[PDB]
């Protein structure tokens, strides 16, 4: 699986690689899937950028 | 925040369930947001579909 | 400029085209581009496949 | 719906903001969705970065 | 590298084969990484699902 | 068609330039598609975030 994140930016480097990690984790024990065909994208927007349920920021 | 999730047909809903708990826990946790504002989109494709490590999937068998 | 949504299987022709006619009319007005330069694509899924306000979608039934 | 629409950078905080309504609204005006569950993300791109009808920038 | 390739449904496994190996090639010569660090998704849908140049597309006929 | 492609930052905007020009041209050689329908998105991460085949730091999960 291809798993894209798109998130506010703020998060440092490392909680982002964290993230990934999580990211990869949880995908590997809810549908089994081994580490190493699993890719993931983390792409930061700023908050103006982004509406969740219609709301405007 | 938004997240999708490209792969083959053929999870389970009872996978997708599980899927979709986690990545909304670690992504709620990352950013602080609530749960409620993280949509998830899985989009589903035959294996000719994909590209890993160089090749073209088979369609997934369960 | 190129435009996708991604929504649930079972809409009609008729509202791709409505929908289709609206955003390459807002997306043209805010980018001053033609509509002739706005590529749109609708994915279509499965209701298990999304996750709106934390709870997976049923499939969609026209009408409803 | 989640609607994705990739521009060139250059629109003010306001416009984008105006953009996303629109986008809400032709959504909700064409297929009947709910504002509620509707999600907008704007990405802006360098027009080097993009290619239209196989157009080459420049 | 991440490649996603969204177009009409219609296209041969030949043909996906053909554009997966042209699009990993070229991202290579561009990036350095081996075709085994380039992973490719061809999503498909329906005709009336893309509009080129202001109008829907027919389905594609092979 | 429409090529997303998602790649590290790096490459000088020539080479960005070339790369585009390449998909179009493998896309209308491989699957016919004139070029007048072909539309490519070159979409620069930085490396911290992106993961390939689960790795981090070049290391996998």
């Amino acid at each position: 699986p291809f798993i894209e994140c798109h998130i506010a930016t703020g998060l440092s480097v490392a909680r982002k690689q964290q993230l990934i990690r999580d990211v990869i984790d949880v995908t590997n024990k809810s549908i089994g899937s081994d580490p190493k065909i699993i890719n993931v994208l983390l792409v930061e927007h700023a908050e103006a950028n982004m509406s969740i349920s219609g709301r405007i920021h | 925040p938004m997240i999708s999730c490209d792969m083959r047909y053929g999870r389970t809903d009872e996978q997708k369930r599980a899927l979709s708990a986690g990545l909304l826990r670690v992504i709620s946790e990352a950013t602080g947001e609530p749960r409620e504002n993280i949509f998830f989109v899985i989009r589903e494709g035959s294996g000719i579909n994909f590209v890993e490590h160089g090749e073209h999937l088979p369609d997934y068998v369960p």
